[PDB]
């Protein structure tokens, strides 16, 4: 299953 | 043996068409399991396989709030790379992200992976120490600097560790009718003529899984690899892959030439002959 | 950013025996970017209702994509692939050869 993306570039 | 799991993710923006268009896919090894298509009606993540179709309703909810999120954070990233590459709102780009895990024979983590690319060139990678970063220009550099200051590289290797290994070595479970099994490839040898002085042999290989897979022509024991057309290895379209490789032959010495074939599949490696 | 041809194979999804169901396929691999139009011809006309995998891509970030359809060869009726892609002047027509 998938992590979550938290962040941006 | 060794296995892996993989998310794919791709936005495509298209300015005046509306927002990117975003298509994630996850495999584990050569098996499609899940996707999700930003233009479909009312998007939803959709299982591919038939063992991850027991997963239950909350499953696909997370999920899906997390391919939904990734669009939005795509759409936004791909505003931000048009100011670091002080580029004009016109133009379509694309921006590409991978990550996840490869487990031994054990079930422990070997690798784990992250990394972007923009317009096809790589952008930022974290490095197989999950604790710092590759980045490939002075645009990178700046989300390097964000995601330092930000401890992004300890948030994914506590995901890569973890989360990633559990849940591929529960697919495998789940999925071990398929998974964790080889179908050896089925294969012969075709001749065909060019012209009174020559003739292709082709060497063949169909139904086979995993991908991986190594066909070589040999004459009289030695490889002929420059001399050797080998064709990208390419999906059947029933969870099989085929490849071939041709090597042009000179008439009537058909039978100094041998192909090697090598698959996780196979009890030993085959030889074989072109036989009339 | 550079522009990547599409590579392109067209083939049955098991051997082509003239008479029985199978499936027809072109396999485009290696390009960049993703936008790209295939079709299936059957005597040279676009076949309807064709499908295709979703979008992916390889290591190296070039993308592939599958595009199949049904079909029942015979031994009169020709099949091919057409393929357009922003680094092609004209679109690209490769032929099925039962052979290959
Ligand atoms: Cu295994
Ligand atoms: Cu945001």
């Amino acid at each position: 299953r998938r992590k979550w993306r938290r962040w941006h570039l | 043996g060794s296995h892996s799991m993989r998310y794919f993710h791709t936005s495509v923006s298209r300015p005046g068409r509306g927002e990117p268009r975003f298509i994630t896919v996850g495999y584990v090894d050569d098996t499609l399991f899940v996707r999700f298509d930003s233009d479909a009606a009312s998007p939803r993540e959709e299982p591919r396989a038939p063992w991850i179709e027991q997963e239950g309703p909350e499953y696909w909810d997370r999920e899906t709030q997390i391919c939904k999120a990734k669009a939005q954070t795509d759409r936004e990233d791909l505003r931000t790379l048009l100011r670091y590459y002080n580029q004009s709102e016109a133009g379509s780009h694309t921006l590409q992200n991978m990550y996840g895990c490869d487990v031994g024979p054990d079930g422990r983590l070997l690798r784990g992976y992250h990394q972007d690319a923009y317009d096809g060139k790589d952008y930022i990678a974290l490095n197989e120490d999950l604790s710092s970063w590759t980045a490939a220009d002075t645009a990178a550099q700046i989300t390097q600097r964000k995601w330092e200051a930000a401890r992004v590289a300890e948030q994914l290797r506590a995901y890569l560790e973890g989360e990633c290994v559990e849940w591929l070595r529960r697919y495998l479970e789940n999925g071990k009718e398929t998974l964790q099994r080889a179908d050896p490839p089925k294969t012969h040898v075709t001749h065909h003529p060019i012209s009174d002085h020559e003739a292709t042999l082709r060497c063949w290989a169909l139904g086979f899984y995993p991908a991986e897979i190594t066909l070589t022509w040999q004459r009289d024991g030695e490889d002929q690899t420059q001399d050797t057309e080998l064709v990208e290895t390419r999906p059947a379209g029933d969870r099989t892959f085929q490849k071939w490789a041709a090597v042009v032959v000179p008439s009537g010495e058909e039978q100094r030439y041998t192909c090697h074939v090598q698959h996780e599949g196979l009890p030993k490696p085959l030889t074989l002959r072109w036989e009339p | 950013m550079i522009q990547r041809t599409p590579k392109i194979q067209v083939y049955s999804r098991h051997p082509a025996e003239n008479g029985k169901s199978n499936f027809l396929n072109c396999y485009v691999s290696g390009f960049h970017p993703s936008d790209i139009e295939v079709d299936l011809l059957k005597n040279g006309e676009r076949i309807e209702k064709v499908e295709h995998s979703d979008l992916s891509f390889s290591k190296d970030w070039s993308f592939y994509l599958l595009y199949y359809t049904e079909f029942t060869p015979t031994e009169k009726d020709e099949y091919a692939c057409r393929v357009n892609h922003v680094t092609l002047s004209q679109p690209k027509i490769v032929k099925w050869d039962r052979d290959m």
